[PDB]
RNA sequence: GAAACUGCGAAUGGCUCAUUAAAUCAGUUAUAGUUUGUUUGAUGGUUACUCGGAUAACCGUAGUAAUUCUAGAGCUAAUACGUGCACCCCGAAAGGGAUGCAUUUAUUAGAUAGCGAUGAUUCAUGAUAACUCGACGGAUCGCACGGCCGCCGGCGACGCAUCAUUCAAAUUUCUGCCCUAUCAACUUUCGAUGGUAGGAUAGUGGCCUACCAUGGUGGUGACGGGUGACGGAGAAUUAGGGUUCGAUUCCGGAGAGGGAGCCUGAGAAACGGCUA
């Protein structure tokens, strides 16, 4: 199961030992798995509404809100645990020569288990509160490379 | 800094105060109050620079310490009290009463009022939410809190506030077709009819306003202030009536004035 | 003193950060409470930013614990720390921290259970007690530990912050998870 | 070594200078707040008991209670505590100052003594005349306690007892009495009624 | 009305440019990630005709070469200090428990398309079970005197608590900086990158600890070195493009001989504050 840490992982506020049943109640009530919509026109993946993973940094089932800048880029590194490096490619204008030069920036981003990603896939990231020393973004959508 | 700044350098003061740059090193630092320091007119500016009743900083203190000036019906003795948009300033000895409104060039104008019209003001609703004990309340953009508001009132609406009963007399819902004034930005002081509302999820909402002469300008929702339902404002406007003239048109009037005057 | 600034850290690239200012008071830390289980209760009052107050518990012996399924909360004595997911050294030192698994006295909950269900683990009174006994269900794992007089509980408060050690009684799959960690 | 002898019951005080080491052996090794018999201090002090309150060393540094040494140490003191007056200094400001220990030793330059029990012959200028208190009670409850007044008995009629009369160099007559504090008057009851009225 | 206690302020201003090269800083964001004396608005339950003990000024014994260095004794105040009137459960439906506000935890409601808001929150807020050894819920002051037959009552001042507001800070998103490769690899045992659980913090965060994973950056120049490098608004010269400068009065940052540490406080790692 998802219980792989030393502590028991669960969603905060979802009581799992209630005598009554959760049939007919909203998410997060009656022991039902909690999930939410982040707004801005983004859809909640089926893997997050019907999954069993526990991720307090997940934008759909965790305790983090999306607000600020929405960016897009390509998955550059997917070797960390639930974190990827997103490469953003842009052109910098060199004024004196009236021409452009290619630049890039690597943006660390948290990716919830509901998303599948590989190097080269296109990802959309939304800003959230600091999740670690460098992570300030959460993956909101993944488009497989060549699609 | 290790805390709060108590001084305002004269060149850093808001431009709409129209302070001369060589008048001194400092400008009046607006006190905390209902309006923001960048969107207000301290009483010292009003009494000395606009009305000329006081000739110096010292004389403004004498006037206020005699309890001769009232803002929104209450006596104020703070020289840097931040009087702002729609505030009613009353001076019983001179029998005068003004409303702070923007002229079409974006500067505060002391619009003389009649004794009857000086008994109320307009306020923009900031938000409506439940307070302690589940009691609903609304707060405005002039720092006021009203409990038990009408359930129909929502954010960005305008309420007519009676300065005697201190109660909501009537309100205007924020909707397309009403007459509004711009209270911030490039178009500050312009009056028109709200024609459209463009919402952008997560971003600022833009509102397209059309002047009475067909001139259309946009601005942010935060800079709009509904003045009346339909096309007639609930308050008296200055002579320009929020009509912004081009520099060419303004020069045309000035030329004609010299010929006649 | 203890500081929470990032100036002493390496950059994400790995390069060093040359110091450009001294430590600020608004980024300070403080010594940990290291709350222990002891009958000599001691909570010291700490003045924090804004003139507000924090309560730092050095020693505690009782806590306010809630039986979630029964929706009953009682003050009870803390008996022992049995498991800690962060550091096993906090178990043998009997340190009270949030999310630590502890054993609490079962006596206060037994009294409520007898007063509520009329069971050990006045005409109108017996009318309702039997009525409540129809929908009475007690987990076998939860009942087995009432005989010993101790209930496994999880601390949900932060004793070093609020000065208290409150929690809830373990039950369901959470109880199964931790009792398997203690089965050695 | 000098001695500052004070008589709390009488309000009088006097300085005594003694140079006989054999007579000072009674005080040496004593600590603050400990009592010393005046028999060996002299003949006129027979039957007198003195309490050691403190003193200053030959460099003027004061003795501090609790410093269980005969020498000088440096302590970080708070304002207003003994050995650190801290006048004109910031609130919360601490200072490191030199303080002599609490154990009496020949290194002291003066000792402050309090007569806790008088002997046979009354000392001249210490137990002969009683100096009156400069000021009488000012709080209402203390005036009633002083004169054993009751709840119904008026208190403002007794402050005239210790009213101070005198003549000014430029005038002829002048009397002064204290203002009674915590005195229940019609105005105080009016304030209480108004405060309750506001709540309703 | 001196003095003195109490209160507040002294964290602004002024000065300077040493350190500092994605850092400061600029435009642009975010706080649903926090604190905020004051101002302004609103809001605070159904011995008491008023408690207690101290202390200053003052008074008078002083010490030391000496300092807003200092000891002892006698007095007396408070808006100082310490106190204190001030629906649910059990149940022989009597009686009892809890019953303000705040604090801490848990259960529960917060719909639908009686029932509020958002682009978005188990959010605002409600109810319930308990919890805390809670600087909270006025032992204060001025002026004016009136109306009822002792009762009632006016206009102010100051103060406590909560929310909103204002004044702000802290942290923070995106993009942007001079020369140097005779600097090509750098980071990671002792945090480097990320994960889980805690601790600490006003609060987010390897900020710190335990455990786990092996990541993170780099010819689109990392890392290192140089700067007689604070950044910007701007300044000089300019057909156009450009070159050079920007210590200095506006804004931001930083420092107070060098480091470090800290008290007081709403606010300082303060220096015309303290400790080394
Ligand atoms: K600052
Ligand atoms: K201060
Ligand atoms: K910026
Ligand atoms: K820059
Ligand atoms: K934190
Ligand atoms: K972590
Ligand atoms: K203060
Ligand atoms: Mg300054
Ligand atoms: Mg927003
Ligand atoms: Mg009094
Ligand atoms: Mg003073
Ligand atoms: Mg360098
Ligand atoms: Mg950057
Ligand atoms: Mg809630
Ligand atoms: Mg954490
Ligand atoms: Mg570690
Ligand atoms: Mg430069
Ligand atoms: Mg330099
Ligand atoms: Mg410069
Ligand atoms: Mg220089
Ligand atoms: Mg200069
Ligand atoms: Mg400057
Ligand atoms: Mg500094
Ligand atoms: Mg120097
Ligand atoms: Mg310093
Ligand atoms: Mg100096
Ligand atoms: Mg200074």
């Amino acid at each position: 199961a998802e219980q792989t840490e030393k502590a028991f992982l669960k969603q905060p506020g979802v009581f799992l030992s209630s005598k009554k049943t959760g049939k007919g109640k909203r998410p997060g009530k009656g022991g039902n798995r909690y999930f939410k919509s982040i707004g801005l026109g983004f859809k909640t993946p089926r893997e997050a509404t019907e999954g069993t993973y526990i991720d307090k940094k997940c934008p759909f089932t965790g305790n983090v809100s999306i607000r600020g800048r929405i960016l897009a880029g390509t998955c550059h590194s997917a070797k960390m645990n639930r974190t990827i490096i997103v490469r953003r490619n842009y052109l910098h204008y060199v004024k004196k020569y009236q021409r452009y030069e290619k630049r890039h920036s690597n943006i660390p981003a948290h990716i919830s288990p509901c998303f599948r990603v590989k190097e080269g896939d296109h990802v959309t990231i939304g800003q959230c509160r600091p999740l670690s020393k460098t992570v300030r973004f959460n993956v909101l959508k993944v488009i497989p490379a060549g699609s | 800094a290790r805390g709060l700044k108590k001084h305002l350098k004269r060149l850093n003061a808001p431009k709409h105060w129209m302070l001369d740059k060589l008048g001194g090193a400092f400008a009046p630092k607006p006190s905390s109050g209902p309006h923001k320091s960048r969107e207000c007119l301290p009483l010292v500016i009003i009494l000395r620079n606009r009305l000329k009743y006081a000739l110096t900083y010292r004389e403004v203190i004498s006037i206020l310490m005699q309890r001769q000036v009232m803002v929104d019906g209450k006596v104020r003795t703070d020289k840097t009290y931040p009087a702002g948009f729609m505030d009613v300033v009353t001076i019983p000895k001179t029998n005068e009463s003004f409303r702070l409104l923007y002229d079409t060039k974006g500067r505060f104008r002391l619009h003389s009022l009649r004794d009857e019209e000086a008994k109320f003001k307009l306020c923009k609703v900031r938000s409506v939410q439940f307070g302690q004990k589940g009691i609903p309340y609304l707060n405005t953009y002039d720092g006021r809190t009203i409990r038990y508001p009408d359930p129909l009132i929502k954010a960005n609406d305008t309420i007519k506030l009676d300065l005697d009963s201190n109660k909501i007399v009537d309100f205007i819902k924020f909707d397309v077709g009403n007459v509004v004034m711009v209270t911030g930005g490039r178009n500050r002081g312009r009056v028109g009819i709200l024609k459209n509302r463009e919402k952008h999820k997560g971003s600022f909402e833009t509102v397209h306003i059309q002047d009475s002469q067909g001139h259309e300008f946009a601005t942010r929702l935060g800079n709009v202030f509904t003045l009346g339902k339909g096309s007639k404002p609930w308050v008296s406007l200055p002579k320009g009536k929020g009509i912004k003239l081009s520099i060419i048109e303004e020069a045309r009037k000035r030329m004609a004035a010299q010929s006649a005057t | 003193g203890i500081s929470r600034d990032s100036m002493h850290k390496r950059r994400a690239t790995g390069g060093k950060k040359k110091s450009w200012r001294k430590k600020r008071k608004y980024e300070l830390g403080r010594q940990p409470a290291n709350t222990k289980i002891s009958s000599n209760k001691t909570v010291r009052r700490i003045r924090v930013r804004g003139g507000n107050v924090k309560w730092r518990a050095l020693r505690l012996d009782t806590g306010n614990f809630s039986w979630g399924s029964e929706a009953v909360t009682r003050k009870t004595r803390i008996l022992d720390v049995v498991y800690n997911a962060s550091n096993n050294e906090l178990v043998r030192t009997q340190t009270l921290v949030k999310s630590a698994i502890v054993q609490v006295d079962a006596a206060p909950f037994k009294q409520w259970y007898l007063q509520h269900y009329g069971i050990d683990i006045s005409n109108h009174v017996v009318r309702k007690i039997e009525n409540r006994q129809a929908d009475r269900k007690l987990d076998s794992h939860l009942e087995e530990q009432f005989a010993s007089g101790r209930l496994l509980a999880c601390i949900s408060s932060r004793p070093g912050q609020c000065g208290r050690a409150d929690g809830y009684i373990l039950e369901g799959k959470e109880l199964e998870f931790y009792m398997k960690k203690l089965q050695k | 070594m000098k001695f500052n002898i004070a008589n709390p019951t009488t309000g009088c005080q006097k300085k005594l200078e003694i140079d006989d080491d054999q007579k000072l052996r009674a005080f040496f090794d004593k600590r603050i707040s400990q009592e010393v018999s005046g028999d060996s201090l002299g003949e006129e002090f027979k039957g007198y008991v003195f309490k050691i309150m403190g003193g200053c060393d030959k460099q003027g540094f004061p003795m501090k209670q609790g410093v269980l040494t005969p020498g000088r140490v440096r302590l970080l003191l708070y304002r207003g505590t003994p050995c650190f007056r801290g006048y004109g200094r910031r609130n919360g400001e601490r200072r490191r100052k030199s303080v002599r220990g609490c154990i009496v030793s020949p290194d002291l330059s003066v000792l402050n003594l309090v007569i806790v029990k008088k002997g046979e012959n009354d000392l001249p200028g210490l137990t002969d005349t009683e100096k009156p208190r400069m000021r009488g009670p000012k709080r209402a409850s203390k005036i009633r306690k002083l004169f054993n007044l009751s709840k119904e008995d008026d208190v403002r009629k007794y402050v005239n007892t210790y009213r101070r009369n005198f003549t000014t160099k430029t005038g002829k007559n002048a009397s002064k009495a204290p203002k009674i504090q915590r005195l229940v008057t019609p105005l105080t009851l009016q304030r209480k009624r108004a405060r309750i009225a506001d709540k309703k």
